């Protein structure tokens, strides 16, 4: 039942790519996005278990995306941050 | 500092990584009826190679955000998760370990 | 539009994992990564879509990528 | 065979970005088993490549064909 709203996910993925994409290829991305969280979902319990802990924390986030390569020595956390969260968001990580 | 030295370390795990990728690929020329030619061997022991390093640091982290400076095999589990059947195997192989 | 689903991230990690607690501002990382996940889907469609000569990009493009990036966003 | 304990500890540390950081014996008979794996999947995956193209003989154009699927698929 819950997911990310369509257009949410149409926006961002449009205002990233900057090329016509079609109806039902928006609905693959959907799918894709319902994917996407089932398996952070399972990476977190892992990371946080592993850990010792019942709670998922921020170190288990920032674990994730350097799992996934989006942190790196060379582009840390606080930069992607910097970069993709509207202003108000970014201040409550600050 | 110590940089010749290390420069040396290198070369022998190099060879050392090389030798033992040849008799794995032996053994799976064998079983494939098929031949690999040297460079091959070596480009699959070159690729082995820089591979292990992000092993190392994806096992370091691992242990890291356990509190932990020495890395187990819990966290090779985790490293190993990406692969289903990776995982399988190497969950298999941990549970043998285990046993004794 | 720059409003963040944070009460939907939440409900969505807790139907995948009921008794998993999360903390902070942890839903708001997740975010992060969703936005980025979608910026390489988006990549990587796009791409496919060039290399198979298409102006625009199609269910199969979008599927091949999905695979990928799905594969490239475990952890 | 397999890779020997002592070559995968070197290979480990020499990448470590703590000096601190230690393997203990079963994560190096682990990692052991995961190289080799490595390994005998890039030699299956070259070798298939070769076998649909009908030749006996691997080359290096074959292991690179086959590279970043591997790469992708494996961790």
């Amino acid at each position: 039942e819950p997911e990310i709203a369509s257009s949410l996910i149409k926006q961002i993925f449009s205002h990233y790519v900057k090329t016509p994409v079609t109806r039902d290829a928006y609905k693959i991305v959907e799918k894709a996005s319902e994917r996407y969280f089932k398996q952070i979902s399972s990476d977190l319990e892992a990371y946080s278990q592993h850990a010792g802990r019942k709670t998922v924390e921020m170190a288990d986030v920032e674990l994730l995306m350097r799992r996934q390569g989006l942190v790196t020595d060379k582009m840390p956390l606080h930069v992607l941050v910097e970069r993709h969260l509207p202003l108000e968001y970014r201040k409550l990580l600050i | 500092a110590g940089g010749e030295q290390r420069e040396l370390l290198i070369q022998r795990l190099r060879a050392a990584v090389h030798y033992t990728t040849g008799a794995l690929a032996q053994d799976v020329a064998e079983d494939k009826g098929v031949l690999f030619s040297k460079q091959t061997v070596a480009a699959i022991s070159e690729i082995t190679f820089r591979q292990a390093e992000n092993f190392a640091r994806d096992l370091e982290m691992f242990a890291r955000h356990a509190k932990r400076s020495t890395i187990t095999s819990e966290d090779v589990k985790l490293l190993a998760r990406r692969s289903n059947s990776l995982l399988k195997y190497i969950t298999q192989k941990s549970d043998e370990l285990a046993s004794s | 539009r720059r409003t963040v689903p944070r009460g939907t991230l939440r409900k969505i990690i807790k139907k995948h994992k009921p008794h998993l607690r999360l903390a902070a501002n942890t839903d708001l990382l997740v975010h992060l990564s969703f936005l980025l996940f979608l910026h390489r889907l988006a990549e990587e469609a796009r791409t496919n879509a060039f290399e198979n000569k298409s102006k625009i990009i199609k269910p199969e493009h979008t599927i091949a990528a999905a695979k990928v990036i799905l594969k490239k966003s475990r952890g | 065979g397999g890779f020997r304990k002592e070559t995968v500890e070197r290979l480990l540390r020499l990448h470590f970005r703590d000096g601190r950081t230690r393997v203990n014996g079963d994560a190096l008979l682990l990692m052991a088993e995961l190289l080799k794996v490595f390994v005998r999947e890039a030699a299956a995956r070259a070798a298939r490549q070769a076998q649909a193209e009908d030749l006996e003989k691997v080359d290096i154009e074959h292991v690179e064909k086959v590279l970043p699927q591997l790469l992708l698929d494996f961790v």
